[PDB]
């Protein structure tokens, strides 16, 4: 994207006031700065020696370049077994964010079918004719029966009162049916339009309707590359791997996606910031996450003890 | 008293069951990695409406 | 506003949803952990009871119908009869036959261990590699057809509300001539 | 030839590999127990009077005779309802902007109260009707029957349908062993192969086919807008299972069955079925409900015709 | 879950409330700590937790 | 020669289908527009 462009801006939102109270807490100093990459970190083989390493966060932090990684940690098995982690400040699990929002004449005339209304039209003008032959053959005369037409039709005769009665009965009844029919469709109006969590056998072999992608080198690929249900999955993923989660978004809502994987109060907060989002209700893998931390380090116990302090009181609510 | 009892005062190990986490508990002793989501609630009667 | 309101009340009181008035599940741990009206029974000695031996975690269900073993299951059609039962693991025809007996019988729909039913045999026999041979020639052909259409196949709204309305009414209309009469005969 | 040609012939131990059983690859091999439940089935493409008014009707009738004797009573006892009461009455029922008379008599305006007051319940009675009518779930589904008369010509019918198989199975010889003229319509209407003929159901280019039920279903839980429905559950239908063949005489056969009984008892193979089936396919004006009123209507129309000539 | 009744929802899901965890108490210098953390992680990322 | 002023309450009132009707004339002015509000009513 950029060729060299690294300068110095502004910093805030919620990690950054969390940074702000453990600096209130301990004192000490230190440096903001952001990652290179746009990349969480993966220990993919390096081109040569046939070694897997890392990059990224995990990148900097293992060459010193970085000292804490003040992030939204996904902890997991592997990047334990090389580094020390931290108490998971965030309680967060994973969830499908979806396109379901389609806006709306609700089908009255123009987008519903005429049968029902040049059918009532033409037969409205039937019963004004044969009123008005009935009329002629009595056992502003034509004007008079055919608004005696209207006004049995309008819901508000010694041998033609069978004719009237039965035309009202039935201009009722459908009028009763279609209001029925209607109000039963407009309630019920809730179609399969989900993915009910991992268990869906269609994005087990999706096809060009279910266009679903993830971040680039993300440690959801990794849990997935640890079961083998998933690799299936990659298949339709290693060529969708996109750099940042707001370019999923602007893909998703471009309509060139149609189902992302990603932490749930995250697409909660932004479904609360765009109206035209809504996510799944299944939740599955809930997880912690923590602050990336070094080895065995005297900055370990009284940050910790920082974070649970800050656990233990109303300080959770106030960053809520 | 309890489990902190018997574990601080090394009588036991450590404690495999449930176990709520503050401050001076973990002063007293190292908590592991959490492994369930078990926060507060409030529970009443909450008749129907 | 107020007939509109009461249209849409008795449109409202039949809106039929999924089951859960009863425990339809079969994983839900109300089964494994029953209540003094969540009686289920099961045939004593039965394969059932085999399977859920085969499984570790079916002791509570084993100690909860040890006080509930039936010899046989008419005792259970009888006691599901007179609303002493709540639920009764059993295979699908026979019920879908007492269905067709009775209109308040009705199953559930998670139809579990589709398993499959032979006969009872010796060891290796001259009357077994031929007899399984004629249990597949029977199969191959619809001898089961018309044996199902004996008994499997064939079985043996405006009308709930409309009684006790017009008894209310004919009620009514008995009152108001009456009144009539009391009108009449003051003027 | 194939499986057959290479087990039997001593070259293949045995047939991990699934395959339908009938008599002779029973005779030829020996099978395993049934492990699944995959029979056959036939892929297609794919009033309010008499039920819900019936013994109701009679009652209301009788109330509507009721109220019109009472309201003639009222009428000649105390401004043409000496014998006019029906079609006045009747249009009190509904109401749609009719005006007859005004009613001096102050009991048949109580009994104009009364009816209106049961006639706005009984009509949100059957509007709640329309919506339980709505609940359930309906198609259009012709006839199940294996001995169709459609079967014995499609000439009875104004379309002719059309139906085929994959060829040299053994559908075909159980198509063959019980009805070899089934198989002679069939070979009119031969087709080439399964997604030959998933593609002809797709776009239109074939009535039906016959399979076996289990994967038709699990391609129809994955159908796109789920049209392509199964004909029944396998009520008329073959309702066989898949087995394993082994040589006759193969030692590994007890201990082999006695494993697939434990794979089967312990919620393992239904952890599979789980995973490899599906089940998201569970199971606009009407246009049958105005035609039987137009029916009525005719029926209406005669008799107005009687009361005009007499 | 196990309500007789099933007239009990408590308000929200832990969003006024502490919401924190459950873990194992090892004592101050046990060795254990971080294979258990492991099995607790290996236990977790794959949904057998 | 009534309802110059009322006309209002001509359209206004057979909104909820109650009302008291009135004498239209058979100039084809009235019962059109009234039959096509009562649709509209038959609508909302
Ligand atoms: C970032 O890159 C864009 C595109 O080259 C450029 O227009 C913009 O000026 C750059 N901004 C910075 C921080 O240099
Ligand atoms: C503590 O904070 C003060 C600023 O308030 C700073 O001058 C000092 O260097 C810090 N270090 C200590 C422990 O004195
Ligand atoms: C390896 O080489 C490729 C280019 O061939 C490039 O991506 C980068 O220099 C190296 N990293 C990996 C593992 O792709
Ligand atoms: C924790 O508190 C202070 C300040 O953070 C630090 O100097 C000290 O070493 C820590 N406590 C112990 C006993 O290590
Ligand atoms: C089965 O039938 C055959 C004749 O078809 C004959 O060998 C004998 O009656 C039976 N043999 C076995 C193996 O049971
Ligand atoms: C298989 O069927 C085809 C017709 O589709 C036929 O030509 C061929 O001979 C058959 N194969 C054998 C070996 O019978």
């Amino acid at each position: 994207g950029s060729p060299r462009h690294t300068v110095p801006q502004c910093c805030y939102g919620f990690c950054i006031d969390l940074l702000i109270k453990l600096a209130r807490t301990m004192n000490f100093t230190y440096e903001v700065h952001l990652v290179a990459d746009g990349k969480f970190g993966t220990q993919e083989r390096v081109n040569n020696s046939n070694k897997k390493e890392w990059n990224g966060m995990m990148g900097e932090l293992l060459s010193g370049q970085a000292d804490m990684i003040v992030a939204p940690l996904t902890i997991n098995n592997e990047r334990a077994q090389y580094i020390e982690f931290s108490k998971p400040f965030k309680y967060q699990g994973l969830t499908i964010l979806v396109k379901k929002e389609i806006p709306r004449l609700d089908s009255f005339m123009q987008p519903f079918q005429s049968t029902l209304w040049l059918l009532v039209g033409l037969s409205v003008h039937v019963v004004a004719v044969m009123l008005y032959l009935l009329d002629r053959f009595s056992p502003l005369t034509l004007s008079s029966a055919m608004w005696f037409s209207w006004g049995v039709l309008l819901n508000s005769s010694f041998s033609a009162r069978i004719l009237g009665m039965v035309w009202a009965g039935f201009a009722m009844i459908i009028v009763a049916s279609y209001t029925a029919n209607l109000a039963a469709f407009l309630v019920l109006d809730r179609p399969e339009e989900r993915i009910t969590g991992i268990n869906d056998p269609r994005l087990r072999n999706p096809s060009d309707k279910f266009i679903y992608a993830t971040v680039k080198q993300s440690s959801v690929d990794i849990y997935f590359r640890r079961q083998v249900e998933l690799s299936t999955m990659y298949r339709h993923m290693e060529k969708h791997n996109y750099e940042s989660a707001a370019e999923a978004i602007q893909a998703v809502r471009d309509n060139k996606l149609h189902a992302f994987i990603w932490d749930s109060a995250v697409l909660e907060f932004e479904a609360s910031q765009k109206c035209d989002l809504v996510t799944t209700g299944e939740l599955f893998f809930r997880s912690g996450f923590g602050i990336g931390m070094r080895k065995d380090s005297p900055w370990k116990q009284n940050v910790s003890l920082s974070i649970l302090k800050s656990h233990e009181n109303g300080f959770m609510e106030d960053l809520d | 008293n309890g489990m902190i009892g018997e574990v601080v005062y090394q009588r036991a190990v450590m404690a495999v069951g449930s176990l709520t986490i503050n401050e001076e508990r973990s002063e007293v002793v190292d908590f592991s990695v959490p492994f369930v989501e078990t926060g507060i609630s409030v529970m009443v009667s909450r008749s129907n409406g | 506003i107020i007939v509109a309101s009461y249209t849409a009340n008795l449109a409202a009181f039949l809106v039929l949803d999924r089951p859960e008035e009863r425990i339809t599940g079969i994983n839900d741990p109300r089964l494994r952990n029953p209540s003094d009206k969540f009686i289920y029974a099961t045939v004593k000695q039965s394969s059932v009871d085999i399977y859920f031996r085969r499984q570790v975690e079916l002791s509570t269900m084993y100690r909860h119908m040890e006080k509930h073993n039936y010899e046989s299951a008419a005792e259970a059609i009888q006691a599901v009869r007179d609303n002493k039962l709540h639920a009764f693991i059993w295979d699908s025809a026979v019920l879908e036959f007492e269905a067709s007996q009775k209109c308040d019988l009705v199953t559930t729909g998670e139809l579990f261990f589709r398993s499959g039913f032979g006969i009872g045999m010796r060891k290796d026999s001259p009357w077994k590699q031929n007899v399984s041979l004629s249990i597949l020639k029977s199969h191959e052909n619809g001898f089961m057809e018309d044996l199902d259409k004996t008994w499997v196949r064939y079985q043996e709204l405006t009308f709930e509300n409309m009684a006790g309305v017009f008894m209310l009414v004919a009620g009514g209309i008995v009152a108001g001539i009456f009144l009539i009469f009391i009108e009449i005969a003051y003027k | 030839n194939g499986m057959i040609g290479e087990v039997v012939y001593q070259r293949a131990v045995m047939a991990v590999g699934s395959l339908t059983i009938n008599e002779e690859r029973s005779e030829v091999v020996d099978f395993s127990v049934p492990f699944v439940e995959t029979g056959i089935s036939v892929m297609v493409s794919r009033a309010f009077l008499e039920p819900f008014s019936a013994s109701v009707w009679v009652m209301m009738f009788v109330m509507l005779l009721i109220v019109s004797a009472i309201a003639v009573f009222v009428f000649e006892y105390f401004s043409f309802t000496i014998g006019k009461a029906i079609w006045l009455l009747w249009g009190l029922v509904f109401n749609n902007s009719v005006p007859v008379q005004n009613p001096k008599g102050t009991t048949s305006k109580i009994m104009v109260s009364v009816w209106a007051f049961f006639a706005v319940i009984f009509l949100a009675s059957y509007t709640a009707n329309l919506a339980a009518f709505m609940i359930q779930e309906e198609f259009v589904d012709q006839v199940t029957g294996l001995s169709d008369k459609k079967f014995q010509r499609p000439h009875d019918y104004s379309p002719p349908f059309r139906f085929g198989t994959v060829p040299n199975g053994s559908t075909e010889r159980n198509i063959r062993n019980n009805y070899p003229y089934m198989h002679q319509y069939m070979t009119r209407f031969n087709q080439r192969g399964v997604e030959d003929a998933l593609v002809s159901l797709k776009t239109g280019k074939l009535d039906a086919f016959i399979y076996d039920a289990a994967v038709l279903n699990y391609k129809a839980g994955r159908d796109e807008g789920c049209k392509l429905v199964t004909i029944g559950s396998g009520y008329i239908f073959a309702t066989t299972g898949y087995g394993i063949a082994l040589q006759k005489g193969s030692p590994w056969k007890r201990q082999i069955d006695l494993a697939l009984l434990q794979f089967v008892g312990d919620g393992e193979m239904e952890e599979l079925e789980t995973l490899w089936l599906t089940g998201i396919c569970h199971n606009q004006l009407d246009i049958d409900n105005m035609a039987g009123v137009f029916y009525m209507l005719a029926a209406a129309m005669a008799l107005s015709l009687i009361t005009f000539i007499w």
